[PDB]
Formats: C-alpha cells, structure tokens, sequence
C-alpha cells in the first residue's frame, strides 16, 4: 500500500424508452409554401433543393 | 454558380458573420471523414499575430470573436 | 441550348481484351486535337506528338496540352468511342482511374501533366488500329509542382554519376528523391532506372540558365545606375554571392554579350510558362468510395 | 509609423545642417573656452 488512498469516478450510459406527454392544443403551427431552388447543375445531373 | 458544402467546428467559424465574407480552406491532412477548416479574413488576422496599428480596426473586432 | 458530344469512329472492330481496359477507366480526361464531333483516331491521345520511334519529349508535350482541347469519356461502345466536350467554366464529373494512384481530395486544383512514368501505367495499346492512345498524368497541382521537381533533381545527379562515380552516392540520391511526402502521406514512385529521357530537355535548360544567370546579372546591375534607380534594387546587392561580383567582363566582347543576353531572356520566358500554364481544373466535391470527383474546367 | 515599416528608403525625417550657422557657434564657443 502506498501512502495515499484514492477515489474513482466512472460514467455509464443507459438506453431508455421515454413517454413524452403533450397536452392538448398548446402549440399553434404555421405551414408555409414549399419553394424549389436548383443548385449544382452539371452535364451529368441537375440537382434541386425543396 | 457551383456551391460548396463545408462542415466546420463551431469554435473556428464564429457563429455570427455578415453573411458575405470571403473564405479560405486551410488543408493539412485528411484525418477524418469530413471535418473542414475555414478561415475568414478576421480569423486569419488572429493566427497572424501582427501588430495592432497594421490593421487598427479589425484587431478589436477579431479579439472579441475569439 | 448548345449540343456538345464528340463521337470518334474507327476502321476496325476492337478485341475482347482491349475493351476491358477502357471499361476500367470510363471517367477520364483525354486531350483531343479537334473541336468537331466527328474525328479520326490519330488525335485523341498523345500519339500525335509522343511515340516510341520519336525521341520522348517533355516540353513539346507541355506545349501541346495548353494548345489542345480536353474531353471526358462517357460510354465505350465497339467501335465508336463516345467522349463529351470540355467547355470553359463548365461543371462535370470525373472518375480518377490513373496509374499510379494519387489520392484526391476536394477543394484541390487538378493539373493535367504529361506522363513521365512507365508505359503500361500510362498508355493502352490498340492492336486493331495499330495506334497508341495515351492517358495524361492528372496529379494535384502542389504534387505536380513537386513530383516534377524531385525527379528533375534525380535526372541531374544520374548525369553526374555517369560522368564520374565519386561525386554522388546512390543511397543518398534514392532516399531523398523517389519518396514524396504530400498531405501527410508518402508515395514511393517507380524510378524506372532500368536502363527518364523525358526530362533531358529541362535538365539542359536549367543548367544553361545556371551558368548564364550570375554572368548576366552583373552586367544588368551596373548598366542601370541612375538618379531614378528603384530603391529595392539597393537591397538585392546584399543577396548576390561575392564570387559573382568579381567577374572581369573584359573577357567577353560586345558581339559576344549581345548573343548572351538574347540567349539569357529567350530561355527565361520559354521556361517560365511551361512550369506555369497548363490546362487546370478545380474540384469541389469528392468521395473516395465511389472515386467520383465533380469538377469545373478553367482554361488558361 | 509602423514597426514593420522602420527602415523606409525615404523616411519622413531629413537631416539639414546649415553650415554657416554652425561655424559661428563653433568660433564663438572656441573663443570663450
């Protein structure tokens, strides 16, 4: 035994399957209009963003 | 145009920019999959370490972003 | 709105063996001597300038690639090859099938260099037509300005060892030239010292500079003494070696010195551009598993 | 007025010794000493 003791700290992570409860009609939402924007147009592909 | 897509550590690229700054891509070695290093001209002032009176205005501003 | 496609026909059908090597490289960058869509075989490689019977060249290829139109394979059908056209500032996709393999990253600048390595790494011989197509050496610009430089030093000391044995050690020369460090990684290149006749033209030019430059700068300093001399030229007298400053210019006459100074500059502009300006294209996206790099071509 | 621009080839300070006024302060002060 050396002259000193020591304390040790771990961590540990645990999977959990939650029960989120959400009361009625709290958050009002606003849905807009989807736009489309081209980007990275090549000779081989024409890619879009929505 | 032809855009570029960069994925940056949030310590380097300061979270607030005037949305039109010029950029650079410093590159030393591919260590991971995609972690990219970007240098604004105010960030490249701080790595330089030059004197204050060489650029008297951005030294105050680049010292509060970093 | 414009139509770009380049469709090259042949006289004879391909073999079954030669079709598999072109399917290996279905994304590539070929030079191509004409801009029109219908064209014969004799231009689409480097066989138009470089061949086995002719002496191998560096500079006459590097003169040619800047003058030439590039193209990209799309589909290999017997016998009609199907390239696509490379336009100024045009966005397209490159697969990187080149021997030997240098690893690409995105946000690098691709520089098309002539192949100075071995034959089987570079070309694919078409036995049906008896003509050689040669794929160029696509290398990133900082490697291409370094894979040239250490091999050009290797060609010099190989010419010293062949003239006198005791001046060069082979273990010193091999360790410091054939191993190239870039982007953290190392590449041991194939030396091909089995017998580098490509780089003999540059080794002639850089040496004829190296004798005439310190002879040339002494005269050009003293001939510009003024009251309106540019003030930075006082500084660079401290840079020139002290042995350079002790030349007696009485040894060479005036009909000799005009020949030198015109030989002085005429190598300087011919050698400056061939290190600088080639067909060079950027890359903004890359994935190592698909080996597919999206590029856009800047003509210079 | 920058640390990197110290040894400018044309600085803002130029020495100007007026030699007739310098000889008379020599000769008067060499008379007194």
């Amino acid at each position: 035994h050396p002259g000193f003791a020591m304390t040790v700290v771990r961590t540990d992570e645990v999977l959990a399957e939650h029960i989120l409860y959400c009361s009625r009609a709290s958050t009002s939402m606003f849905v807009g209009l989807p736009s489309v924007v081209r980007r990275e147009v090549r000779s081989d592909a024409v890619t879009f963003e929505i | 145009p032809t855009y570029g897509d960069f994925l940056v550590y949030s310590q380097t690229f300061s979270p607030q920019e005037p949305l039109g700054t010029f950029l650079f891509s410093f590159k030393q070695e591919d260590n991971g999959s995609s972690m990219d290093m970007l240098l604004t001209p105010t960030s490249l002032f701080m790595l330089s370490g030059m004197e204050a009176a060489k650029a008297p205005q951005t030294h105050k501003v680049a010292g509060v972003w970093y | 709105a414009l139509d770009k496609s380049i469709v090259v026909n042949l006289t004879s059908r391909l073999f079954a063996d030669e079709l598999a090597a072109l399917q290996s490289k279905i994304g590539s960058v070929l030079p191509l001597g004409d801009c029109h869509r219908l064209q014969n075989i004799q231009a689409l490689g480097l066989g138009c300038v470089c061949s086995r019977e002719t002496s191998p060249d560096y500079i006459q290829i590097m003169q040619y690639l800047s003058k030439c139109t590039l193209a990209v394979l799309e589909e290999v059908r017997p016998d009609s090859l199907r390239l696509t056209r490379m336009d100024p500032s045009d966005n397209l996709q490159i697969k990187n099938v080149y021997a030997p393999f240098f690893q690409w990253d995105s946000n690098t600048q691709l520089a098309v260099l002539p192949p100075l390595f071995s034959r089987k790494d570079s070309t694919i011989v078409l036995e049906s037509n008896g003509f050689d197509i040669v794929f160029p050496m696509v290398v990133p610009q900082q490697l291409g300005h370094a894979i040239l430089q250490q091999l050009l030093v290797y060609h010099i000391y190989s010419k010293i060892s062949a003239g006198a044995p005791g001046d060069v050690n082979m273990a010193e020369l091999d360790l410091y030239t054939t191993n190239v460090s870039f982007m953290g990684r190392t590449y041991r290149l194939d030396v091909d010292n089995t017998d580098l006749r490509v780089l003999d033209d540059l080794s002639m030019y850089l040496c004829i500079l190296s004798a005439l430059v310190p002879r040339g700068c002494l005269r050009l300093l003293t001939a510009l003494v003024r009251h309106d001399r540019h003030p930075l030229t006082e500084v660079f007298e401290g840079v020139v070696p002290d042995e350079v400053t002790r030349i007696d210019l009485d040894q060479l006459s005036v009909p000799d010195d005009i020949t030198r100074m015109r030989v002085m500059f005429s190598y300087l502009q011919s050698l400056s551009s061939i290190f600088n300006l080639g067909p060079r294209l950027h890359v903004y996206a890359y994935s190592a598993e698909t080996l597919a790099a999206s590029c856009w071509y800047s003509p210079r | 007025t920058e640390a990197g621009r110290f040894w400018a080839p044309h600085p803002e300070n130029v020495l100007f010794i007026h030699k007739p006024t310098m000889e008379e302060t020599r000769r008067v002060a060499l008379g007194l000493r």
